DNA sequence: CTGCAGGGTTTTTGTACAGCCAGACAGTGGAGTACTACCACTGTGTAAGACAGGCCAGATC
DNA sequence: CACAGTGGTAGTACTCCACTGTCTGGCTGTACAAAAACCCTGCAG
DNA sequence: GATCTGGCCTGTCTTA
C-alpha cells in the first residue's frame, strides 16, 4: 500500500528536515469540519443566499485568540 | 513561510497532477513503481516537488523524442497533468495511521483461517473469517465492527 | 455559474489573525527580554495551511441556482 | 432553555463569577438538588382502590425496562 | 530670537490637630461550602480509478 | 503519541453560620508648607 | 470457413 511505503522508507528524511510530522497533519481540519456542521446547523440564516456568509463570520469568530482569553479569565 | 502540508493523498495526487491513486507509482516524494517499492522496502530518497513536475507536464505535452504513449508515461514518472498548486513535500499523519490500521486489520483477518496453506479460498469463508474477527474483538476489546475505519478505531 | 463560494481576502484574514496575537507576541518578546524598540523589522512567519472537502452535506430549495451536494472549506493557521 | 451543556455552563458561570463577580449564576451542585422537585417521584399521591398489579411505593424514579429479565444465557437473552 | 533664573501665578501633595465608624483579626465546631479529579467514551475523518486476465466478435485471406 | 468535551460521585479545601474584644485604616472642620509647571519678567548671548 | 486481434468484461487493490 503506498503508506506502508511512506512510512517504512521516508520518515527519517521528513523528521530531519522540518523536525515534526504529527504537527502538520490535516487533523485541524477534520476536526473543524465538526464546528462547520454544528455552525450551519444552528447558527446560519436558513437560506441559500447568506448562510455561507454567517458560517464563516462565526467561525472566524470561535477561532480567534482575544476571545478565547477570557475563558479561563486567571482560573 | 507557507507549508502546504494538510492535504490527504487524494488531493495531493489532483494538485499537483498525478495520477491517483491506485496507479503504478505509489509514492508522491518518490519514483519508484509498484515492483521496486515491494522488492527493496526500506532504501529510497525524495525527489519529488513543484518545479520538476511542472517541467516533466512539459516534456510530456512537447513530446520532443516521438516517443510511444506506454513508455512516455515511465519517462515522465505519472505527470499527465500540469501541476496547479505547490505542497510541501511530506506525509500527512491521521490518514497514514488509519491505512497502517486497515492492512493490519486484513492480516488479521487472513490469518484467522490459513491463508498461506490454501492460497485460493472464496467470498464465504472470507466473510466467515471477518465475522469471527469482529466477535472475538467486541467480546474482549469492546470494539463494535465499523464500516470505515475511523481514527479513533485505529487507535 | 452554479457554485455559490464565500471568501476573505488572503492578506488582510492574515493581518487581522496576526495582530490577534500582538498580545502573546509581546509577552514572548518581554519574556525573552529582547530589545522592544529595537529590532523591529526582523520577523518571520511560519503558517500551516490546510484543506478538505466533505461529503452528504444537504442542500435547501432557496431560490437558485442548483448546488451540488459536496462541500469544500480551505483553512490556514 | 436555551440548550446549554452543564459542563458549558459551569464554563459560564466560571467566567462570569472570575471577571468583576460579584456572582450572579448559581453553582452546579445547588442545581442538581433544585430539580429534585421537577422530577417524578417526590410528591405524595394515592389511588383508590389500590391498583392491580402495581406496587404502592410513591418514590420510584427511572427504573430499567429489562422488569427483572432472568439474563441467564439459556433462554431468550 | 535663544538660553537661564529670581520670583509670580494657581494648583497640587502632604502633614498636620482631633473624634470615630467599618471591617479584619482569632476561634470554633462543623457545614456546607466550592472546586477539583476520575471514568469510559464521542466526532471530524467516507468513492471512483488503476490494472491484469479471459474472451468474444467482427474483419480478412 | 488529537482534543475539547459529558455528567455524576467522592474528597479535599476552604469559607463561612454564632458568640467577643481589639485593632488599623480612613473619614471630617482649616492651617501649613513643599512640590508642579507654566507664565511672566529680568539680565545676558 | 479458419484465424486474428482489438476492445469488452470482471475481479481485485488503493485512497476515500
Ligand atoms: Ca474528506
Ligand atoms: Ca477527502
Ligand atoms: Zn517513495
Amino acid at each position: 500500500t503506498n503508506y506502508l511505503h511512506k512510512t517504512l522508507a521516508h520518515v527519517p528524511e521528513i523528521v530531519e528536515r522540518d523536525g515534526s510530522i504529527g504537527a502538520w497533519a490535516s487533523e485541524g481540519n477534520e476536526s473543524g469540519n465538526k464546528l462547520f456542521r454544528r455552525f450551519r446547523k444552528m447558527n446560519a440564516r436558513q437560506s441559500k443566499t447568506f448562510e455561507l456568509e454567517d458560517i464563516l463570520k462565526h467561525h472566524w469568530l470561535y477561532t480567534s485568540k482575544y476571545l478565547q482569553k477570557f475563558m479561563e479569565a486567571h482560573k | 513561510f507557507f507549508r502546504g502540508t494538510g492535504y490527504d493523498e487524494k488531493m495531493v495526487r489532483e494538485m499537483e497532477g498525478l495520477e491517483a491513486s491506485g496507479s503504478t507509482y505509489i509514492c508522491t516524494l518518490c519514483d519508484s513503481t509498484r515492483a521496486e517499492a515491494s522488492q527493496n522496502m526500506v532504501l529510497h530518497s525524495i525527489t519529488r516537488s513543484h518545479d520538476e513536475n511542472l517541467e516533466r507536464y512539459e516534456i510530456w505535452r512537447k513530446n520532443p523524442f516521438s516517443e510511444s504513449a506506454d513508455e512516455l508515461r515511465d519517462r515522465v514518472k505519472g505527470v499527465s497533468a500540469k501541476p496547479f498548486m505547490e505542497t510541501q513535500p511530506t506525509l500527512d499523519a491521521l490518514h497514514c495511521d488509519i491505512g497502517n490500521a486497515t492492512e493490519f486489520y486484513k492480516i488479521f483477518q487472513d490469518e484467522i483461517g490459513e491463508v498461506y496453506q490454501k492460497p485460493n479460498p472464496s467470498r464465504e469463508e472470507r466473510r466467515r473469517w471477518r465475522s469471527t474477527l469482529d466477535k472475538q474483538l467486541r467480546k474482549k476489546m469492546k470494539l463494535k465492527p465499523v464500516m470505515r475505519m475511523n481514527g479513533n478505531y485505529a487507535r | 455559474a452554479d457554485t455559490i463560494s464565500r471568501r476573505f481576502r488572503y492578506d488582510v484574514a492574515l493581518v487581522s489573525a496576526l495582530k490577534d496575537l500582538e498580545e502573546d507576541i509581546m509577552e514572548g518578546l518581554r519574556e525573552r527580554a529582547l530589545d522592544d524598540s529595537m529590532c523591529t523589522s526582523g520577523f518571520t512567519v511560519v503558517v500551516k495551511e490546510s484543506c478538505d472537502g466533505m461529503g452528504d452535506v444537504s442542500e435547501k430549495h432557496g431560490s437558485g441556482p442548483a448546488v451540488p451536494e459536496k462541500a469544500v472549506r480551505f483553512s490556514f493557521t | 432553555n436555551t440548550f446549554l451543556s452543564c459542563s458549558q455552563y459551569h464554563k459560564m458561570y466560571r467566567t462570569v463569577k472570575a471577571t468583576s463577580g460579584r456572582q450572579i449564576f448559581q453553582p452546579l451542585h445547588t442545581l442538581r438538588n433544585a430539580e429534585k422537585e421537577l422530577l417524578p417521584g417526590f410528591h405524595q399521591f394515592e389511588w383508590q382502590p389500590a391498583l392491580k398489579n402495581v406496587s404502592t411505593s410513591w418514590d420510584v424514579g427511572i427504573i430499567d425496562g429489562l422488569s427483572g429479565w432472568t439474563v441467564s444465557v439459556d433462554d431468550v437473552p
